[PDB]
RNA sequence: GUGGGAGAGGGUGGUGGAAUUCCCGGAGUAGCGGUGAAAUGCGCAGAUACCGGGAGGAACGCCGAUGGCGAAGGCAGCCACCUGGUCCACCCGUGACGCUGAGGCGCGAAAGCGUGGGGAGCAAACCGGAUUAGAUACCCGGGUAGUCCACGCCCUAAACGAUGCGCGCUAGGUCUCUGGGUCUCCUGGGGGCCGAAGCUAACGCGUUAAGCGCGCCGCCUGGGGAGUACGGCCGCAAGGC
């Protein structure tokens, strides 16, 4: 059910459209690579949709991963 | 006549000088397909999340321009020609939409 | 004859058998065993007991090159992965990490009937 | 695209009179001028059909505001269709 | 018309990372693979497992849904250009200019055809290994057309909501996508569920009607024979109407 955090609640005022900022899509990605779910990220249907879109042009600039190898196990 | 932004992504290891060269190149570029330049940002050497040309890190530069919109993909080529840049992504500028206000 | 002493520990396990790959750091191999090294020969290569039998003659191949703290990465979904975990997380070989690096395409390949209805 | 400059030109152009955006012939002329610029494009990029459908839309909303015309009142219409250069 | 919005709607170019196969180099040893169990197969010309570099083709993981767009077929990495549809607010403009629509014209999944190209993975036919009483199959190892691109044909379907299009009227509750507003909420467009009256043979439908009505088109008239025969039209052929 995701209890842990909402990681918009868990942010201030920022930009969804921005692809330039790194230190805070990174907290939109999984421990792995991957992009969050609307459960854990606690946006909007909108709100999600441009991220996606964001996220993916920053992983095209180098700024974000691909893919993560997982830790532990 | 649209307004767009210039990501421009370049070898980390140059010295000054072929650097200077470079960006000298950018701008020539730029003035040959008429696009007026609103602002800059050189962002420096940064650390990439995945390899790119071999190379951990990368330089950054970007531009926010306005030129004719029949030539943007035209001149994306020019720029993509050097070797010392490894990344160029032009992107329609947008209106923030900041989230969480 | 090297004597790396710190290395890596690639486990790769399949629904049929399970086969561990022991290197340096720079990723070169050393020494490695799987189901088939020891007398197994059929489907008990797919076995968590053949996958144990596997990570511990690896690891008893590595001790003989004088090698102690290892990094473990699992690769594939299969039975005896965690078995041979366990295996190497006490043969004596201290167990720095484990990591599942198992490969995920983004779809790019359509596979067999048999993996099908899927993408 | 169409520019709104462009638009607010043909529109001045055709208006029956100062302020009038909505006429028969204002209508006509913009419907003209869209129909152009999608043949023009469809000149080139002739495998892109789903335009096409909106060119087919186009034309004959064009055919019948111009058969309106031609009912109503002849003069204007045969004005409209020399200024603008239809029928062929 | 003016001003705003959302969208995998379409076309062209460029481009990104993961994975598979092949090639080169390093290291490394006796098997890998595959199944219910096996064998064919690959491996001492060094395979499998691992690291580094390169080539090529195809598809886009998470986001992603009971979501969105399109007339239908159908559409999903990213960027740019060209381009269609559509919704809301304002009450600004014309003044019945509307609806449907035989024939016509165009679009039309997959397979299939022609010419040229491409060919990584998969894979009809086909070559083999098993299973079986047999196994012209299911399972396993190979593999050609094809799947991919361009141009031109083909016109089929469980082309499905098995529900033609447009307009009006007839309780609400709830979830959701997307606008606007006095933003508890009101109002509008789209997608779901339960249900008033009512309808239905029943199942079920129920403001997204299968209810109450009007307009126009298409189609049905017991089952097999049969979507066959003949004729005509279309098609390079397969074959279609
Ligand atoms: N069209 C492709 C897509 O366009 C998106 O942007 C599209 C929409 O957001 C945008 O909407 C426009 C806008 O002017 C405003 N919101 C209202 C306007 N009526 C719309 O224009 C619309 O109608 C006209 C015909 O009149 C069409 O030519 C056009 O394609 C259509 N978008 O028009 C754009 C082009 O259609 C994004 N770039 C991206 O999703 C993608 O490239
Ligand atoms: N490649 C981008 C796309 O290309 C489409 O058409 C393009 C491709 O379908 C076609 O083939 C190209 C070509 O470079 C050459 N034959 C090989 C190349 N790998 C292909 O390009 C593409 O191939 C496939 C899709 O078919 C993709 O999976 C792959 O990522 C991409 N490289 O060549 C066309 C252009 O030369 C459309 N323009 C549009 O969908 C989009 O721009
Ligand atoms: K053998
Ligand atoms: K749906
Ligand atoms: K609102
Ligand atoms: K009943
Ligand atoms: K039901
Ligand atoms: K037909
Ligand atoms: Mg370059
Ligand atoms: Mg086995
Ligand atoms: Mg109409
Ligand atoms: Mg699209
Ligand atoms: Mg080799
Ligand atoms: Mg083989
Ligand atoms: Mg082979
Ligand atoms: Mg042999
Ligand atoms: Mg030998
Ligand atoms: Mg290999
Ligand atoms: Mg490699
Ligand atoms: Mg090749
Ligand atoms: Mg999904
Ligand atoms: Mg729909
Ligand atoms: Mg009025
Ligand atoms: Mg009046
Ligand atoms: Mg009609
Ligand atoms: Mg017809
Ligand atoms: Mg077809
Ligand atoms: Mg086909
Ligand atoms: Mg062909
Ligand atoms: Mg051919
Ligand atoms: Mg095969
Ligand atoms: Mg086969
Ligand atoms: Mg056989
Ligand atoms: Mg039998
Ligand atoms: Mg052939
Ligand atoms: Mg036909
Ligand atoms: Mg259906
Ligand atoms: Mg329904
Ligand atoms: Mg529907
Ligand atoms: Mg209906
Ligand atoms: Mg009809
Ligand atoms: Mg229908
Ligand atoms: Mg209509
Ligand atoms: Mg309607
Ligand atoms: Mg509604
Ligand atoms: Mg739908
Ligand atoms: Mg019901
Ligand atoms: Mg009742
Ligand atoms: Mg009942
Ligand atoms: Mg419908
Ligand atoms: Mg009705
Ligand atoms: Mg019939
Ligand atoms: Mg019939
Ligand atoms: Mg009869
Ligand atoms: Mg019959
Ligand atoms: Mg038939
Ligand atoms: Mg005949
Ligand atoms: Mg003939
Ligand atoms: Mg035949
Ligand atoms: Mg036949």
């Amino acid at each position: 059910p995701s209890r842990k955090a909402k990681v918009k609640a868990t942010l201030g005022e920022f930009d969804l459209r921005d692809y330039r900022n790194v230190e805070v899509l990174k907290r939109f990605l999984s421990e792995t690579g991957k992009i969050l779910p609307r459960r854990r990220t606690g946006l909007s249907a909108k709100e999600q949709r441009i991220l996606a879109k964001t996220i993916k042009r920053a992983r095209i600039l180098g700024l974000l991963p691909f893919t993560e190898k997982l830790v532990r196990k | 006549m649209r307004r767009y932004e210039v990501n421009i992504v370049l070898n980390p290891n140059l010295d000054q000088s072929q650097l200077a060269l470079e960006k000298e190149i950018i701008q020539r570029a730029l003035e040959n397909y008429g696009a007026r330049v609103e602002k800059v940002e050189e962002l420096g050497l940064r650390r990439l999340a995945y390899p790119i040309a071999k190379d951990p890190q990368g330089y950054f530069l970007w531009y926010q321009v306005e030129m004719p919109e029949d030539r943007v993909n035209d001149l994306a080529r020019e720029l993509r020609i050097r070797d010392n840049v490894r990344r160029v992504m032009v992107v329609k500028s947008q209106e923030p939409f900041l989230a969480n206000a | 004859k090297r004597q790396v002493a710190s290395g890596r520990a690639y486990i790769h396990a399949s629904y049929n058998n399970t086969i561990v790959t022991i290197t340096d750091p720079d990723g070169n191999p050393i020494t490695w065993s799987s189901g088939g090294v020891i007398g197994y020969k059929g489907s008990r290569k797919g076995t968590p007991y053949a996958a144990q039998l596997a990570a511990l003659d690896a690891a008893k191949k590595a001790m003989a090159y004088g090698m102690q703290s290892v990094d473990v990465i699992v690769r594939g979904t299969g039975a005896g992965r965690e078995q041979a975990i366990r295996a190497l997380q006490a043969s004596g070989l201290q167990v720095k990490s484990i990591v599942d690096d198992t490969p995920v395409p983004h779809n790019g390949c359509r596979p067999k009937k048999k993996f099908r209805k899927a993408s | 695209p169409i520019t709104k400059e462009e638009k607010q030109k043909v529109i001045q152009e055709f208006a029956r009179f100062p302020g009038d955006t909505g006429s028969t012939e204002v209508q006509v002329a913009l419907l003209t001028l869209r129909i152009n610029r999608l043949s023009e494009h469809l000149k080139v990029h002739k495998k892109d059909h789903h335009s096409h459908r909106g060119l087919l839309m186009m034309v004959g909303q064009r055919r019948r505001l111009l058969r309106y015309l031609q009912r109503e009142d002849p003069e204007r219409y045969r004005a409209l269709i020399e200024k603008l250069g239809i029928r062929g």
